[PDB]
């Protein structure tokens, strides 16, 4: 599934990212955009033998298992493939206990670059939530 | 990524002394930038890891109070300060660094990094 920027919002929303960890909205909805370009199939192979998946692009090095990294961590505990559903609830959960582990939103790569000192409410302007 | 120390070798107990790690390539991908050391007798163990883009450090027990990991992260750099430095300070330190982000809860694991410099001897008298 490729979303659309408002529907994500809205989606993000509902699942109560706004201002998670003092995130507000913009900063989840722009992280989806350049982690995935908002498409839930997203994957990325890591030169460590990790993947990252799904709509903010979860490292399976730590965060979910798709057997492929014998003694990689499964902090989120469930498998890799959650990740690429069309709906987002698994990435959502799995993004709060990320946010939480202590170094806020930089754990993500692509908000770090594109996102981070930004305008980030411009991601969720115009969308009607 | 190559990781470049210096500084080390003798120093005298209770006295101090700074590491230099210094990375290569562009600034931004560096996650962590970690030391290492390994002691006589022992296995590679973290000491002193630093989140380069919050700063952020989390120590070892045994070195809480006494070392300090800090950055200048427009140059790649890392640097340990050994303070009131004791005999179970002596040992070889090596600066490991990330590309990807690792749970805190790894940070101080060697087999979180990736990137590792050359070992640098530190001698307590
Ligand atoms: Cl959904
Ligand atoms: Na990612
Ligand atoms: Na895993
Ligand atoms: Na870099």
């Amino acid at each position: 599934k490729v979303f659309g920027r408002c529907e994500l919002a809205a989606a993000m929303k509902r699942h109560g990212l706004d201002n998670y960890r003092g995130y507000s909205l913009g900063n989840w909805v722009c992280a989806a955009k350049f982690e995935s370009n908002f498409n839930t199939q997203a994957t990325n192979r890591n030169t460590d033998g990790s993947t990252d998946y799904g709509i903010l692009q979860i490292n399976s090095r730590w965060w979910c298992n798709d057997g492929r990294t014998p003694g990689s961590r499964n902090l989120c505990n469930i498998p890799c493939s959650a990740l690429l559903s069309s709906d987002i609830t698994a990435s959502v959960n799995c993004a709060k206990k990320i946010v939480s582990d202590g170094n806020g939103m930089n754990a993500w790569v692509a908000w770090r670059n594109r996102c981070k000192g930004t305008d980030v409410q411009a991601w969720i302007r115009g969308c009607r939530l | 990524v190559q990781l470049v120390e210096s500084g080390g070798g003798s120093v005298q107990a209770g006295g101090s002394l700074r590491l230099s790690c210094a990375a290569s390539g562009s600034t931004d991908s560096i996650e962590y930038m970690t030391w290492f050391r390994q002691a006589p007798g022992k296995a590679r163990e973290g000491v002193a890891a630093l989140y380069t883009h919050t700063g952020n450090t989390y120590y070892t027990d045994s070195v809480k109070g006494r070392f300090t990991i800090s950055q200048d992260k427009a140059k790649n750099m890392a640097y340990l300060r050994m303070d009131s430095v004791k005999s179970e300070d002596t040992a070889i330190y090596t600066c490991g660094a990330t590309r990807k982000y690792v749970p805190v809860r790894f940070a101080l694991d060697q087999s979180s990094y990736d990137y590792w410099g050359q070992g640098t001897q530190v001698t307590v008298s």
